[PDB]
C-alpha cells in the first residue's frame, strides 16, 4: 500500500533552487559533493501543478484577515466592519487568547503569527458565517479591546475543511491540533549520481548610455551555476490517503495526478535565465505492501566520468534494484519506463510503453 | 629542448631570498644552467636560452621551465631532481599541419611611442580591440591561434641591489590560452624554442601544446 | 502555448563571450568541458535585433537623471534647474527617500544604484512631468535639502510603460513592485555537444510561453508580432552564418528541452554536423513516444541528405518554418 515512484532525470547547466547565497544546495553524499533540489521546492512546484489541474487551489497564506475583509467588502461591509470582522474570526479560535498576531503598525489588516494552508471555499465560508452576525460585529467594534463573539465550533469546523494538496501533504497548526491533519506522501531531497562541482559564472549589466573613458559595464556579480543527472524519489502512503480523502476513488484520482505531476514539473528557481525544463530519463514505479524503500545506496559511490551518466547510473540503478530484491524478497508489483532502448532493464518490472499508461497501470494495480 | 616542473621556496623564514623580488627570481633561474651558449644576430628572436612559466603565485611561486640546458636541483627547492623532468621533441608525430593543438601562450602586448621629456618609450597599450591585431600580426603564417586579451594590471620588478640588474618597472601580460592550428610546422616549432617576445627572463615567451 | 525552439549552429574559431579572465566559459557536462554562451548575451543581441527592427530602443540604463535633465535643457530649462528637476522626478518616487542613488561625485550627476530599463518615450514623458511644474521645482532648488514634489502617481504609471522587449524578457525593480513585470521567454546556455578544452557545434534552446506574452501585451495580434520576430532573431543574430538545424515545435502542456540528448559527448575525427541532427532526431523520436502529446511539429534543414521523421513535416526555409509555426500558434 506504498507507491513508491524512482526516477533520473537530467537538469543541464542551470540553478535550480539556490541556497541563502546563490550558490546552489550541495550534499555532502559517499564523500563527494552533490548538488541538490531541496524537497520542499519540487513539493511546492508538484503541489501547483495538482491543483492547478485539480482547481482547488489549497493557498497557503497568512494574510486571512485581509482576504475575510476583502469577502466582507464584496458583500456589502463598510471597510472597518469587514476589517474588525474579519479580526473577530481570527481573535474567535484561538484558546485562551485567540490567534497571536504579530505587532501591526500599518494601516493594512494584521498579519497572523503562523501560517494557514486552506482552500478558498474555506476562505468562502469563514466570510459567510462573518456575515451572518453583522450587528453582533458591530456591537464588538463599539468598545475598545474586543473579544471573540462567533461560535468557534463551526469556524473551526471550516478551518479543517481538507484539500488535495492537504490530502496528501499533510497540514499544521498548534493552536489548533484538531485540524492538524498528518501528510501521506514521503517526498525526498534529489541529489546527483555524480559528484559535481560548482561552477562560479560572472557576469555583467550593460549600459546602453556610454561615456568616454569607459565601456560602460552598469554592474558586475556572479552567479554560482551547475548541471548535472538528479536522481529523485518519493512514497506515497495509500492507507493514510484514503483516510485523509475517505473515498477511495477520489483517492485514486489525487494519486494518479500526483504521479503525473512529480514526473512532468520542474521548479521555477532562476529558470527564466536557463531553460532546464525536461523528463525524467528513467521512471521506476513500484507499489509495495511491505514498507517503502528507497534506491539512494545505490548511488553513495560517486561516479566518475568523462563519459555520459544517464547509462551508467539507469544500469546501476537496476542492478541494485535486482540484487536488493533477491535479498529482501517481497511480493510488489514493478514497472518502469525509459528514454534509452540500448539497454534491457530486467529487475524494474514489465516496461511500459510511456510514462501515462505506466502511471495507469501503477494506480490500478494498486488496488 | 625538454620540460620540468619546479617550486622555489623563500631561503629563510624573513623571505630574505627569493621570491621578494622578480631580479633574484630570474637570478634563480639561471643559476640552474651552469653552462650557458648565447649566440647571437641583428635583431632576431634570442634562442639561449631558458623559458619558464608562473600558474600561481600563493605558494611560494608554482614554476614550469621548458628549455635546453638540464635543470639542476639547488638549495631550498622540492624533495627531488625535479618537480618533474622529461624532455620532449616537436618533431612527434611532426605535430602534423592542419592538425589542433591546444596552447598556453603568455604576452605583453605593446606599441611604442615617443613621449614628451623623453627619450621615447614603448608602452603596454595599442574601444574595439588593437591586440588581437597585434599577436596575430607577430604571429605568423604558422599556428594560428585566438585572442583572449584582458583590461587589468600588473606586474612589478625591482631590484636587489646587484649591480647590472634590471630595477623597478611595471608591464603587464596577457594570459592567451586555447587551440592552436598549425599551418606551418618548422615556423611554429622554432618560434616556441625561441620564445615570443621581448623579456624572456621575466616569463614572456613559453608555448605549450597539446592533442585533440 | 508554448513555443519551443531548437537549433544546431556551428559557430566558428573565434571567442564569441570570454570568462572574467579572457577564456571562453565552459561547462562541465557529461563530465567534459564544454565552451557555452551565456544566456544574458544571446538575449541581449536578441532584443537588440527586435528594437532594431521593431524601433522602440529599449534603453536598459543607470544614468537616468543624466537624460532627463537632456531632455529638460533641450526644453529650455538652465542646466541647474534641469538638474535639480531630474533629481526632483527620481526622489519623488519611492520608499520614504526617492530611488536611492551612488555615491554622488562633485561635478558629474549621480547615477541610481538600482538599474532601469525604459523606452525612450518613456524618458521624455518623464521630462514632460516634470516641466509641468517649473515653479515648484525652482521653489525646492532655493531650499538646501529638497524633498519630493512630483506627482508619483503619474511618473510612477510611465514607469510602467512596457514595450516589446520589456513584454518578452521582464523587467525588475525593487523599488518600485508595482511595475515589475516578469518575462515570458525561457532563454537558455548554449554549450557545445561535443568536448573542448574556438570553434565548434553549439546547441541552443529557447521557450516562449505564449500565455504570459499575450498576458502582458494584452492585445493577441501585438503578441503574434512579437514573438515571429522574436524567432526570426534568435536564428538570424549572432554574438560579437546560419543555424544547421531548426526545430521548433508547440507544446499545449509543458516546455521540454533536448539537452539530455548531448549529454554523453560525441567522439569526433569526422564531422560533427550529420551525427547531432541524427542523434537530435532519435532522441526527439524516443522521447514522444514515451510522453505522447498532441502537438506540433516543425524543422528546417540546411542539408537535404537525411529526413528527420520525429521532427514533424520538413519546411523548405527559416521564414516559412517560422510563419506556419506561429500561424499555428
Amino acid at each position: 500500500t506504498f507507491v513508491d515512484i524512482h526516477a533520473i532525470q537530467t537538469l543541464p547547466y542551470s540553478n535550480i533552487n539556490r541556497d541563502d547565497l546563490g550558490s546552489p544546495k550541495t550534499v555532502v553524499y559517499g564523500g563527494k559533493e552533490r548538488t541538490r533540489v531541496s524537497s520542499q521546492s519540487w513539493k511546492r512546484a508538484v503541489r501547483h501543478e495538482v491543483e492547478a489541474r485539480l482547481g482547488d487551489k489549497a493557498v497557503r497564506t497568512r494574510r486571512i484577515i485581509s482576504e475575510i475583509a476583502k469577502r466582507l467588502r464584496e458583500r456589502g461591509w463598510d471597510a472597518d466592519l469587514a476589517d474588525a470582522g474579519a479580526r473577530q474570526v481570527v481573535l474567535s479560535v484561538g484558546k485562551k487568547s485567540g490567534i497571536k498576531l504579530e505587532k501591526e503598525k500599518d494601516s493594512e489588516a494584521p498579519a497572523t503569527s503562523v501560517l494557514f494552508y486552506l482552500p478558498v471555499p474555506a476562505i468562502d465560508e469563514l466570510a459567510a458565517i462573518a456575515d451572518e452576525h453583522r450587528d453582533a460585529v458591530a456591537k464588538e467594534a463599539a468598545k475598545k479591546t474586543p473579544k471573540g463573539i462567533l461560535p468557534a465550533d463551526r469556524i473551526t469546523e471550516v478551518l479543517k475543511s481538507r484539500n488535495v494538496s492537504v490530502n496528501l501533504f499533510g497540514r499544521m497548526l498548534a493552536e489548533l491540533p484538531s485540524t492538524e491533519v498528518d501528510g501521506a506522501v514521503q517526498f525526498a531531497h534529489a541529489f546527483t549520481v555524480h559528484g559535481t562541482t560548482v561552477e562560479v559564472d560572472f557576469f555583467t549589466a550593460v549600459d546602453d548610455i556610454p561615456k568616454e573613458n569607459d565601456h560602460g559595464s552598469g554592474h558586475m556579480n556572479a552567479g554560482q551555476f551547475s548541471a548535472g543527472t538528479f536522481y529523485r524519489y518519493a512514497n506515497v502512503n495509500l492507507d493514510r490517503l484514503v483516510e485523509n480523502t475517505g473515498d477511495a476513488q477520489t483517492a485514486r484520482t489525487a494519486v494518479a495526478e500526483f504521479l503525473r505531476a512529480f514526473l512532468s514539473t520542474v521548479p521555477s528557481g532562476k529558470q527564466n535565465a536557463t531553460a532546464a525544463m525536461t523528463l525524467p530519463d528513467l521512471v521506476h514505479i513500484a507499489v509495495r505492501f511491505d514498507r517503502p524503500i528507497s534506491f539512494a545506496p545505490a548511488f553513495e559511490t560517486a561516479l566518475y566520468g568523462s563519459d555520459g551518466y544517464t547509462l551508467r547510473a539507469c544500469q546501476e540503478l537496476n542492478n541494485y534494484a535486482e540484487r536488493l530484491r533477491e535479498v529482501w524478497p517481497d511480493d510488489a508489483i514493478r514497472g518502469y519506463a525509459t528514454v534509452e532502448n540500448k539497454t534491457d532493464l530486467a529487475a524494474l518490472g514489465e516496461r511500459y510503453d510511456s510514462y501515462p499508461a505506466l502511471i495507469d497501470a501503477m494506480v490500478a494495480a494498486a488496488f | 629542448t625538454w620540460l620540468t616542473k619546479i617550486v622555489p621556496d623563500l631561503r629563510y623564514r624573513q623571505t630574505r631570498a627569493d621570491f621578494r623580488t622578480a631580479g633574484n627570481l630570474h637570478r634563480k633561474l639561471i643559476r640552474l644552467s651552469s653552462d650557458l651558449g648565447e649566440e647571437r644576430i641583428a635583431n632576431p628572436r634570442q634562442q639561449s636560452g631558458l623559458l619558464f612559466r608562473i600558474e600561481e603565485t600563493r605558494n611560494e611561486l608554482y614554476l614550469l621551465v621548458q628549455s635546453h640546458s638540464p635543470l639542476r636541483v639547488d638549495r631550498l627547492g622540492p624533495g627531488y631532481h625535479g618537480v618533474q623532468m622529461r624532455n620532449l621533441d616537436p618533431f612527434l608525430a611532426r605535430l602534423d599541419k592542419g592538425s589542433r593543438v591546444r596552447y598556453r601562450i603568455v604576452a605583453s602586448p605593446t606599441k611604442r611611442l615617443g613621449r614628451s621629456e623623453n627619450n621615447t618609450q614603448r608602452l603596454g597599450l595599442k574601444r574595439g580591440a588593437a591586440a588581437e591585431e597585434w599577436w596575430h600580426s607577430r604571429a605568423a603564417a604558422n599556428g594560428l591561434e585566438l585572442l583572449s586579451t584582458y583590461a587589468q594590471t600588473l606586474d612589478d620588478v625591482r631590484d636587489p641591489g646587484t649591480a647590472d640588474r634590471s630595477r623597478k618597472i611595471r608591464h603587464p601580460a596577457v594570459r592567451f590560452d586555447g587551440e592552436a592550428v598549425i599551418s606551418d610546422v618548422d615556423a611554429v616549432r622554432h618560434a616556441v624554442l625561441n620564445g615570443i617576445g621581448r623579456g624572456k627572463s621575466y616569463g614572456c615567451g613559453l608555448l605549450s601544446l597539446a592533442l585533440i
